[PDB]
C-alpha cells in the first residue's frame, strides 16, 4: 500500500528521536527509499530490500530465496510487506543500534537539508 | 506579422485528460494539418520568441506516445511556439538510460533547426491546464509539479523529475545531464544537484496551473532501480565536469520522420 507522509509519520512515532534521527529525517528517507509503499520490493545484487524501510534478506530477514540469512531480525521478510508497520520498526530499530543511520542510502544526500518540508502537522 | 502576445489567447485553461478512448493517430494528425513532417510546427499568426525541441526518453511506449501525441499537439499550437517533437528512441536491450537519451535528443534536435530551447518529457505526462506553457524561462523550469501519481502535489521541493524545461544556455552551463545513470531513478536529482551549482534556482508555475496526469503503468525490465543512484548523487559537484554533453557518444542507427514526430533510434552503449 503506498501511504502518504503523514501515514507514515503517524506510524513511526516509537522511533522518533532514536539514535538521532527525528521524524522529519525519517518521512524524508522512507519517501526516497521505498516512495512509502508498503510493499516495494527492490532487489540489489544477489539480495533482496522489502517494504517500507527496504529491510533486505542479506543479513536482517529471512527470504525464502536465502534461509541461510543471518535473519538478525528474527522475522520472515514476508512480514515486512503489509500494513502493519510494529515489525517493520521493531527491525529498523535494531537496524540501527546495530549498523546506524548509513543503512539507508538516501539519508546523506536527500535528507541533510530542507528539512522542514517533511514535517506532517496532521493531527 | 509581430511578435505573438506574451500570453496566448487561444488557451481555455484547465482540460479533462482521459486514457480511455482509444487513439487513431491518422485521426490525430488529421486534426491538426499544420504539424509538418517530422512533428513541426510554427505559428503563422506571430512570431513567436520560443523555438522549442521537445525531448521524450523512449523505449517501448508506443501506446503511451499516442495519448501524448493526441493531447499535446494541440496545447502547443494553442501556446503559440515554434516547436519540434523528438522521439529518442534506445536501441538494444540493455539498461535503459533516459538522461542519456535526453542528451541525445539535445545534440540531434539542433542538427535541424536553432532551438533556443529544450523540454524534455516523460512520455507519460500530460500536463492538465495549457496556462503552464511548454517553454523556457529566465530560470530553469520545472513543469509537472503537481502529479495526479504524487497525489497533485510536488513530493519534495527538490523534486526535478517528468517533465522540465531548460534554455539552451541553462542546459550548456551544466554540461548538459549525466551520462552515467543506469536504469531507474536519480538522473533527476543530479540535474537538479547541477543547476543549484550553477547558481541558479528552479522556476515552477503554481500547484494548481501545474496539475498533470500520468497515464498508469507498471516498471519496465531493464529500468530497475539503479543501486548506485544515492551515492552518484551525493557527488554530482565533481562528475557534472566529466559526466555529460562533453563525453556524449552514441551511434545513431535510424532516423524516422512522421508527420506528427521524429523518431531517433540510438545505441547509446551500456552499463561502464
Ligand atoms: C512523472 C515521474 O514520476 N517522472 C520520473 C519518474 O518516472 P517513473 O517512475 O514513472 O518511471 P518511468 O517508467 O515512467 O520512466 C520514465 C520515462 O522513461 C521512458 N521509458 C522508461 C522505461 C522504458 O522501458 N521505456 C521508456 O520509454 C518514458 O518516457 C518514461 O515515462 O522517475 C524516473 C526515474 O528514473 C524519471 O526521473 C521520471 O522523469
Ligand atoms: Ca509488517
Ligand atoms: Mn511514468
Amino acid at each position: 500500500t503506498e501511504l502518504t507522509k503523514c501515514k507514515v509519520s503517524h506510524a513511526i512515532k516509537d522511533i522518533d528521536g532514536y539514535q538521532g534521527i527525528s521524524l522529519l529525517e525519517w518521512a524524508c528517507v522512507l519517501f526516497h527509499t521505498s516512495g512509502y509503499d508498503t510493499q516495494a520490493v527492490v532487489n540489489d545484487n544477489g539480495s533482496t530490500e522489502y517494504g517500507l524501510f527496504q529491510i533486505s534478506d542479506r543479513f536482517w530477514c529471512k527470504s525464502s530465496e536465502f534461509p541461510e540469512s543471518e535473519n538478525i531480525c528474527g522475522i520472515s521478510c514476508d512480514k515486512l510487506l503489509d500494513d502493519e508497520l510494529d515489525d517493520d520498526i521493531a527491525c529498523a530499530k535494531k537496524i540501527l543500534a546495530i549498523k546506524g543511520i548509513d543503512y539507508w542510502k538516501a539519508y546523506k544526500p536527500m535528507c541533510s537539508e530542507k528539512l522542514e518540508q517533511w514535517r506532517c502537522e496532521k493531527p | 506579422l509581430t511578435a505573438c502576445p506574451e500570453e496566448s489567447p487561444l488557451l481555455v485553461g484547465p482540460m479533462l485528460i482521459e486514457f480511455n478512448i482509444p487513439v487513431d493517430l491518422k485521426l490525430v494528425e488529421q486534426q491538426n494539418p499544420k504539424v509538418k513532417l517530422g512533428g513541426r510546427y510554427t505559428p503563422m499568426d506571430c512570431i513567436s520568441p520560443h523555438k522549442v525541441a521537445i525531448i521524450i526518453p523512449f523505449r517501448n511506449r508506443q501506446e503511451h506516445l499516442k495519448y501524448w501525441l493526441y493531447y499535446l499537439h494541440p496545447i502547443l499550437q494553442r501556446q503559440q511556439l515554434d516547436y519540434g517533437i523528438y522521439v529518442i528512441n534506445q536501441a538494444g536491450e540493455s539498461m535503459f538510460n533516459r538522461a542519456k537519451l535526453l542528451n541525445v535528443g539535445f545534440k540531434e534536435a539542433l542538427k535541424d533547426y536553432d532551438y533556443n530551447c529544450f523540454v524534455f518529457s516523460d512520455v507519460d505526462l500530460i500536463p492538465m491546464n495549457d496556462h503552464n506553457t511548454y517553454r523556457c524561462f529566465s530560470q530553469p523550469r520545472h513543469i509537472s509539479v503537481a502529479m495526479d501519481k504524487f497525489g497533485f502535489s510536488l513530493p519534495y521541493v527538490q523534486y526535478f523529475g517528468g517533465v522540465s524545461a531548460l534554455s539552451k544556455q541553462q542546459f550548456l552551463s551544466i554540461n548538459g545531464f549525466p551520462n552515467n545513470y543506469w536504469g531507474w531513478g536519480g538522473e533527476d536529482d543530479d540535474i537538479y544537484n547541477r543547476l543549484a551549482f550553477r547558481g541558479m534556482s528552479v522556476s515552477r508555475p503554481n500547484a494548481v496551473i501545474g496539475k498533470c496526469r500520468m497515464i498508469r503503468h507498471s516498471r519496465d525490465k531493464k529500468n530497475e532501480p539503479n543501486p548506485q543512484r544515492f551515492d552518484r548523487i551525493a557527488h554530482t559537484k565533481e562528475t557534472m565536469l566529466s559526466d555529460g554533453l562533453n563525453s556524449l557518444t552514441y551511434m545513431v542507427l535510424e532516423v524516422q520522420r512522421y508527420p506528427l514526430y521524429t523518431k531517433i533510434t540510438v545505441d547509446i552503449g551500456t552499463p561502464s
